[PDB]
C-alpha cells in the first residue's frame, strides 16, 4: 500500500523525510532536518515491496541518501533497511549503514551502524 | 552534530 | 568517476550488478544472478557522491533492491552501503542489510547483515 | 540457495 | 562504575541479564527468559572499560552468549556491543550480532543484526 | 572441537590472537599486533558452541576485547561474532561491532561495523 | 518464538 | 592507524 507509506515521517533525532511510493515499487523524496531549509535537504531514492503479504506482516523497504547537495558534501552515503507497519500508530522501523569515502588505510573504519524509528507524528 | 544525518544544521 | 562506476560488476557469489552512474549522483540498474534469466532480474536504485576527493579516497555510495519482479516476490529488500575504489583493480567494497517483512512477533529477527566485494571480472 | 540474493535463478 | 553495571537488567523483550562487573574489566553472568527456569539460562562472559572518561561519556562494553546449556543447543552465539549510561535513568544501549552455525552454501545468511536497550526496571 | 579452535589465528590486517577453547564452551586469550609488544596485548573472553552439529555446519562463537590494558585505554570495545570452519585450510569468518564511549549527543555515531577472516597460516 | 534469545521457554 | 584494533603499535 503506497497509500500508507507516502507522506511525511519523523524520527527520534529530529530528522524529517517526505517520500512518495510509486505503484511500481519505487521510493522518491527528500531527507531533511528539523527546520527543513534548502541547506539540509538531500535527495533520497529507494525501493519497497509493492505487493506485501496480507497476513499481518510488515512491508519491506529501503532507501539511500548520498550526503551531497548544492550547499555541502560530506562525502558519504547512508542506507536504511527496514519495514513499514501500518495502523493507528504507523511506523517504519529501520537499521542503517553510513559509509564515508576513505583512503585504503582507513577503510576498516569506514562504516557506522545504527537504528532509526520513524512515525507520522513529530516526537 | 557535524554531520547532515544527526539533523545537522550548518557547516563545520 | 562516473565512467569508473558505470558498467557490469560481479560479487563473490556470482551475482551480476549492472549499473549506470548519472551525472547528478543517481545510480540506476539491474541486479541478477550469473545465469541472467529474466526471472532473476530485479530493479535497483541508489545514490553516490558525484564529487569525491581526487586524492585517492574512495567514492561513497549505496543502492537498494526490493526482491519483487514480474515473476516473484520474496517480501524483502536489501541495501548495500560502501565505496568505489578505482584503479588497475577497481572494486566496490560493501556491507549489506537484508530485511524481511515480518509479524510483530518476529521483528527482532527480521534483518540479516553481510558484506560483498564487487569486481570487474568474474571471481 | 532459495533467495534471489544468493543467486536463485528460479523460485525453489 | 562496576557499582553501576553489576546487577539485574531487563530488555524490551522480557529477557533478563544478570551480570557482575569485575574490577579488572571482566563481565560475568547469566542470560535467561522471563520464566527464569534452569533450562532457559545461559552463561555469558564479556569485558568493559573499567576506567571510562570523566567527560560525560558512556562506558563501552561487550559480552557473548553461546546458546548452549546443559539442556538445549541452538548452535548459535550472540554478541552485544554498546555502552552503559548511568544516572537517574541508567541503561545499556546495545546493538547485537547473532551468528548461527551454517554450511558454506548458507554462510551468506548466517548473521542477524539488531539492537537492545536494557534498563533496571521491567518494561 | 576445542582442539581445532585452540591456537594462533591471524587476520588480513596483521593482527594476531592466541586463544584457548575450554571444554565448557569458554574462550580465553589475548589479541595483539604483529609486532607483538606487551603494550599491544589485550585480554579477550568469549564463548563457543562446544557440541556443534554433524551436518556440515560451522561452529558458532563470539568474543569481546575491551581496548584497555596496563599501558593504554581507547575507551572502546569490540565484539566479533562468527563461526569456525575446520578442515584443510581452517578459518574463522566474523563480523564485528566496535563501540566507543560517547556523550548522548554523539551516541548515534558510536558504533562501527566490519568483518574479519582469520586463518592459522600467517597471510 | 523458537530461539532462546526471544525468551524461548517452549518446545518447537 | 591509531586504534589498537588495526594493530596500532604506535602512539598518535
Amino acid at each position: 500500500a503506497e497509500a500508507g507509506i507516502t507522506g511525511t515521517w519523523y524520527n527520534q533525532l529530529g530528522s524529517t523525510f517526505i517520500v512518495t511510493a510509486g505503484a511500481d515499487g519505487a521510493l522518491t523524496g527528500t531527507y531533511e532536518s528539523a527546520v527543513g531549509n534548502a541547506e539540509s535537504r538531500y535527495v533520497l531514492t529507494g525501493r519497497y515491496d509493492s505487493a506485501p503479504a496480507t497476513d499481518g506482516s510488515g512491508t519491506a523497504l529501503g532507501w539511500t541518501v548520498a550526503w551531497k547537495n548544492n550547499y555541502r558534501n560530506a562525502h558519504s552515503a547512508t542506507t536504511w533497511s527496514g519495514q513499514y507497519v501500518g495502523g493507528a500508530e504507523a511506523r517504519i522501523n529501520t537499521q542503517w549503514l553510513l559509509t564515508s569515502g576513505t583512503t585504503e588505510a582507513n577503510a576498516w573504519k569506514s562504516t557506522l551502524v545504527g537504528h532509526d524509528t520513524f512515525t507520522k507524528v513529530k516526537p | 552534530c557535524c554531520h547532515p544525518q544527526c539533523g545537522a544544521a550548518y557547516s563545520c
